[PDB]
RNA sequence: AGGACGACAUUAGACGAAUCAUCUGGAAAGAUGAAUCAAAGAAGGUAAUAAUCCUGUAGUCGAAAAUGUUGUCUCUCUUGAGUGGAUCCUGAGUACGACGGAGCACGUGAAAUUCCGUCGGAAUCUGGGAGGACCAUCUCCUAAGGCUAAAUACUCUCUAGUGACCGAUAGUGAACCAGUACCGUGAGGGAAAGGUGAAAAGCACCCCGGAAGGGGAGUGAAAUAGAACCUGAAACCGUGUGCU
RNA sequence: AAGCAGUAAAUGUGGAGCCGUAGCGAAAGCGAGUCUGAAUAGGGCGUUUAGUAUUUGGUCGUAGACCCGAAACCAGGUGAU
RNA sequence: GACAAUGGUAGGAGAGCGUUCUAAGGGCGUUGAAGCAUGAUCGUAAGGACAUGUGGAGCGCUUAGAAGUGAGAAUGCCGGUG
């Protein structure tokens, strides 16, 4: 969800990045099927 | 003024200059020649090539400031002050009565901050006040 | 300065109208600027014309810049082209402007007193119908163009409307112009007393 | 649009007509010229107010 | 949280005042005579320039129907206040911190106020937050759930108007069967081109000619208005020539 | 001024606001004076009253800002007949 | 009435002419408007009239207002014709 932003470095020049979130395989709750899982939740 | 004989006030109104309409007019280059009398025309805004609109700086500012009534408070009748916001004073961050002129009346000077000489003259007449 | 009020033929009484409204002895320069102002305001500014950014053409370079033997060009819609964009035409805009209040009041007295130094008749009257008796009610002498000034809105009196030269407003009305396109006026009586009251 | 005021005139202050001005070489290299040093005093413009005129001018 | 009895408005319309004569004319609304209406002298039309010739205009009247909006009855749904303070309850991976960002007029800066990712991670009304780092005090609030009309923005469209806006190289690209001829494989680019006359009365008939076109004879106020049609400038092309 | 009223009005309302009647200092602040200064020296700015609203003309700024012209940059498409 | 001054580019300043629209007033027009053409006309200039021919329905004038207000040059754009 979102996270697009600049990546200023040293000279403070900007180039766009992504701010990627953590994710992993999971057993799930709603129906026993493998699912992406947000790390901060577990 | 009879609407077909309107006549505008003497010396008001004068025909605008129209550049670029002929040569006898005195304006066909229009104005300038060869230079940056080009359309963009930017002089620069106020500059040469050596920035003298800057040498060093000195500054700061906090909250303050009053509103001056001089001992020409000799206009109004007798007694009272601050009320004269209905006679002769307008916007007041706070109202100080200064000296200057020479007082000619006996009256209460109910005001915030009295200038010293003014206090001696107002008190030499009769009344004084504070806050 | 007693004005000799009268009613529909024969003389009636008299009234002393204030001399610093009806006897200002007009200041002309203000009256001019007022007239020009009011005309300024009646103008709506609906003229507009399409500059090159606006024209329903494109902006390919019509031909490559060098080696053609033609002049260089930018768009087929640049201003020298037939069909091209207009440079600096009219655009929509405000036209009307403000004037200081006292000047407006000075102007009003000036127009009225101009009307007094020549002629401007008075009459207490009015009726409850709708007739071209008003034309027959210019048995009161009264000339070609004029306004009927009146105390407040008086529909019927106002329906002396479609009689060519006549015009007929209130007194809290009272334009600088209508007043002196006018040639003759007739503040009635109540009204005359109010314009007298609203200096 | 109201003209923007130049902000680099946080460097003068209006007198009565004329603008009072900062001076010269205060701070750095004080290891030189001594009578010079007592040049804490004001300024104006004269020739230059012609150039800077209407920029420090919403400073009234 | 969905539906039954009439007011007004929208979608056809109806009524609507008062002029005649002569001159000039192809034709009069013009001119000059006398008249008249007006809550109607706005506008457009009619053979020239019309308040009274026509369409209308001021004003008045009008809806079987179908939406549309509302007045009020029906229809539902509804128990609103105050004291007391003992133990519960007031939104947990949140507020907040660190790091890399991003947003606040405010460029990391003394940087509060607020969002993102990533690890860390609280308190429990003797509580929590804010008051431009931060701490004490004081004052003001009660985050981490949700909904909420009106004032505001805009005009492809509808009806009614307006303009010291254009008047056919202007004004829409487009007043003409224009996004069309035409051009490109395609996305796409894109013109030129309005005007006979009041009325087609658009030239019966004779003539030269295969026809085109023309001269008579005719229509017309005018065709030296004949259709490639009002006016018809200039470049340019011709015939005649007074002086050379 | 916005707003309210009025026929897209010259026009009544609205005194929030703005400029002006006081200046000087970075400021606290003092005030016909104030700043620097130990100084009641000298010096700087200032006092010896005229402004303010509307507006024709001149000029500047912000806007493409007299007009026509790049080679080029970027974004989104369309093309391997 | 004497008496001075009056070449002039960039450029400053001044007075004006003409165009379209508007307001008010005042007029002209089928017994012929505008436009077009022609003339031996008038004013210091821009520029103004007049008469005749064409044209066949609109137009001046005064005073003030406001402008898409003046072309000979842009290898300018469109049309016509050399
Ligand atoms: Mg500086
Ligand atoms: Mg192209
Ligand atoms: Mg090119
Ligand atoms: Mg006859
Ligand atoms: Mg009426
Ligand atoms: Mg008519
Ligand atoms: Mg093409
Ligand atoms: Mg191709
Ligand atoms: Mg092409
Ligand atoms: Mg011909
Ligand atoms: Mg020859
Ligand atoms: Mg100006
Ligand atoms: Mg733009
Ligand atoms: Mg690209
Ligand atoms: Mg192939
Ligand atoms: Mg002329
Ligand atoms: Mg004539
Ligand atoms: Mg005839
Ligand atoms: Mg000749
Ligand atoms: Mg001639
Ligand atoms: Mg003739
Ligand atoms: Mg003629
Ligand atoms: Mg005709
Ligand atoms: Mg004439
Ligand atoms: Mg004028
Ligand atoms: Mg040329
Ligand atoms: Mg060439
Ligand atoms: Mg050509
Ligand atoms: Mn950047
Ligand atoms: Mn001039
Ligand atoms: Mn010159
Ligand atoms: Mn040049
Ligand atoms: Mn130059
Ligand atoms: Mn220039
Ligand atoms: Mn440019
Ligand atoms: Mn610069
Ligand atoms: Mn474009
Ligand atoms: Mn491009
Ligand atoms: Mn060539
Ligand atoms: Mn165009
Ligand atoms: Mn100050
Ligand atoms: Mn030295
Ligand atoms: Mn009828
Ligand atoms: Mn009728
Ligand atoms: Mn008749
Ligand atoms: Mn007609
Ligand atoms: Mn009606
Ligand atoms: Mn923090
Ligand atoms: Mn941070
Ligand atoms: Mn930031
Ligand atoms: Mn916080
Ligand atoms: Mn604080
Ligand atoms: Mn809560
Ligand atoms: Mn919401
Ligand atoms: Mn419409
Ligand atoms: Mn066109
Ligand atoms: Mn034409
Ligand atoms: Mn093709
Ligand atoms: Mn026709
Ligand atoms: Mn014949
Ligand atoms: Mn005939
Ligand atoms: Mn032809
Ligand atoms: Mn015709
Ligand atoms: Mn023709
Ligand atoms: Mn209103
Ligand atoms: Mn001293
Ligand atoms: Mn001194
Ligand atoms: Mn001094
Ligand atoms: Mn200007
Ligand atoms: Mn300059
Ligand atoms: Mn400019
Ligand atoms: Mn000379
Ligand atoms: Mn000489
Ligand atoms: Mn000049
Ligand atoms: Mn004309
Ligand atoms: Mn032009």
């Amino acid at each position: 969800s979102t996270g697009n932003r600049r990546s200023h470095a040293l000279n403070s020049t900007k180039r766009r990045w992504n701010a990627n979130l953590q994710k992993v395989r999971i057993l799930v709750d709603g129906k026993p099927k493998k699912v992406w899982v947000s790390a901060r939740a577990l | 003024m009879k609407l077909h004989e309107l006549k505008p006030a003497e010396g008001s109104r004068k025909e605008r200059n129209r550049v670029g309409r002929g040569v006898a007019t005195g304006n066909g280059k229009t104005s300038g020649r060869g230079h940056k009398g080009q359309k963009a025309r930017s002089g620069g805004g106020v500059r040469p090539g050596f920035e003298g609109g800057q040498l060093p700086l000195f500054r700061r500012l906090p909250k303050r400031g009053f509103t001056n009534i001089n001992r020409k408070e000799y206009a109004i009748v007798n007694l009272d002050q601050l009320n004269k916001f209905e006679d002769g004073t307008e916007v007041t961050p706070a109202l100080l009565v200064e000296s200057g002129v020479v007082k000619n009346e006996k009256s209460g000077i109910k005001i915030l901050g009295n200038g010293s000489l003014d206090k001696k003259l107002t008190v030499k007449a009769h009344k004084f006040s504070a806050s | 300065n007693y004005d000799v009020l009268k009613l529909d033929g024969t003389k009636s009484g008299s009234i002393e109208l204030s001399d610093a409204v009806f006897g200002i002895e007009p200041n002309n320069s203000v009256l001019f600027e007022a007239i020009n102002l009011q005309r300024a305001s009646l103008r709506q500014g609906t003229h507009a014309v399409k500059n090159r950014s606006a024209v329903s053409g494109g902006g390919r370079k019509p031909w490559k810049q060098k080696g053609t033997g033609r002049a260089r060009q930018g768009t087929i819609r640049a201003p020298q082209w037939r069909g091209g964009g207009i440079v600096f035409g009219p655009t929509p805009r405000s036209y009307a402007y403000k004037m200081p209040k006292k000047m407006r009041r000075l102007a009003l007295r000036s127009a009225l007193s101009f009307k007094a130094q020549e002629n401007g008749l008075t009459v207490v009257d009015a009726f409850n119908f709708e007739a071209p008796k008003t034309k027959e009610f210019k048995n009161v002498l009264s000339t070609l163009e004029q306004p009927k000034k009146v105390l407040v809105v008086t529909e019927n009196e106002d329906v002396n409307v479609e009689l060519s030269a006549r015009n007929i407003p209130g007194v809290q009305v009272t334009t600088a112009q209508g007043l002196n396109v006018l040639d003759i006026t007739n503040a009635d009586s109540l009204v005359i007393t109010e314009a007298a009251a609203k200096k | 649009p109201k003209m923007k005021t130049h902000r680099g005139a946080a460097k003068r202050v209006k007198r009565t007509a004329s603008g009072q001005l900062k001076r010269s070489r205060a701070f750095t290299s004080h290891l030189f010229a001594n009578k010079s040093t007592k040049q804490k005093r004001q300024l104006r413009k004269a020739r230059l107010v012609s150039k800077s005129d209407m920029k420090r001018v919403k400073q009234l």
